[PDB]
């Protein structure tokens, strides 16, 4: 599950 | 960084990003925030990118160590060391947001940005906590950020979209609410889709990029 | 790290490598060396890998900053900051080798390894220096290491080969002797080739790996 | 020009 890479 | 000019701190933060010196970058942007002036859009991104990289490396190390720990006292001791370091970075960011970035943030763009950050760093704290109050602090920050973004920003706004993305990851990974996560990601993706026709080609690229992250998670979760 | 057991420092160095926490790894191995006992083959590699990663990131940042500098005072100031940090790491490694790793290293395997390290970290110092004595210190360390390896090790020994590789890079990049670099790389490659028939499959893999690095440089230099 | 990656 990916969050904002940022 | 009290003796360095605000502008010099900002310029050195940009240099440290180019040199992949993210601890330096975070230190420079911490000193910039502590000058007491509000942050511009670009300066907010520098602050976010700096700490996201620093804590991201800590989280990646913590997971390696926690995995070995699950599978003498050295492994636990060293995981505890990295855990303490991570919590210190998260506490420093939360302290900057509380003193005094959020209270001085009046525009929706700045306020949602800082509240999304606040939800993120309580989330990171929640990942290592053994806990309910920390999870609720993340939830409360994300919730206030969502309420503002849905009143004040178009559905395609990249900060609105990234906020919804991370809030959905919070629901899935932290709050044990996969159905809320799936529902938030789908509704966010659908409202953004319906609003793309209003965008220029460059705004269309910003928005469809994050929308794809929403889709990637939905493919993983369904 | 005076209060931690030698064995705990070694085990935590291995954990930090797995977690890509190379500053931690270097600190752990510095504390291990400062216990005063000689280092095993494996422990020497941990020491080398730890500092090579730390200084490698410093060198990469220094080159980015120096490139921008060549192309206010902030860029120079920050490059000077990274430069000072790099020199401090190099000085720390050189101090460990001088106190007292080299003087206690009697076997050819350990002595060549430490002298190759010493040539490497003077080389790194020479890369940022503005200088002749530092270059000669690197040359002298590499030279003593070569004289021992050619008397005491087979031509395919990986430490002998890596030593010759780095000494050739020294000739090319630092001492402005590209012809000596090409000559050293070719002769090292040819003697190793003629000695491969003596090796097991695993030793053959170790040696041919480094021989390929020699070939890669020769392709670049000719 | 490559040194030992190490
Ligand atoms: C929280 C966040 C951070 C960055 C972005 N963004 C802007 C442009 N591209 C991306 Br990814 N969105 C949201
Ligand atoms: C100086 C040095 C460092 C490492 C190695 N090595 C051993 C096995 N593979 C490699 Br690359 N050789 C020389």
């Amino acid at each position: 599950a990916g969050s904002i890479p940022g | 960084m009290g003796s360095m000019e605000r502008a010099s701190l900002i310029q050195k933060a940009k240099l440290a990003e180019q040199a992949e010196r993210y601890e330096d970058m975070a230190a420079f942007m911490k000193g910039a925030v502590e000058k007491g002036e509000e942050l511009s859009c670009e300066e907010r991104n520098l602050l976010s990118v700096a700490y996201k990289n620093v804590v991201g490396g800590q989280r990646a190390a913590w997971r390696v160590l926690s995995s070995i720990e699950q599978k003498g006292p050295e492994v636990r001791e060293y995981r505890e060391k990295v855990e303490t370091e991570l919590q210190g970075v998260c506490d420093t960011v939360l302290g900057l947001l509380d003193s005094h970035l959020i209270k001085e943030a009046g525009d929706a763009e700045s306020r949602v940005f800082y509240l999304k950050m606040k939800g993120d760093y309580y989330r990171y704290l929640a990942e290592v906590a053994t806990k309910k109050r920390i999870i609720d602090s993340a939830r409360s920050a994300y919730q206030e950020a969502m309420d503002i973004s849905k009143k004040e920003m178009p559905p395609t706004n990249p900060i609105r979209l990234g906020l919804a993305l991370n809030f959905s990851v919070f629901h899935y990974e932290i709050a044990n609410s996969p159905e809320e996560a799936i529902s938030l990601a789908k509704t966010t993706f659908d409202e953004a889709m319906a609003d793309l026709h209003t965008l220029s080609e460059d705004s269309y690229k910003d928005s469809t990029l994050i929308m794809q992250l929403l889709r990637d998670n939905l493919t993983l979760w369904t």
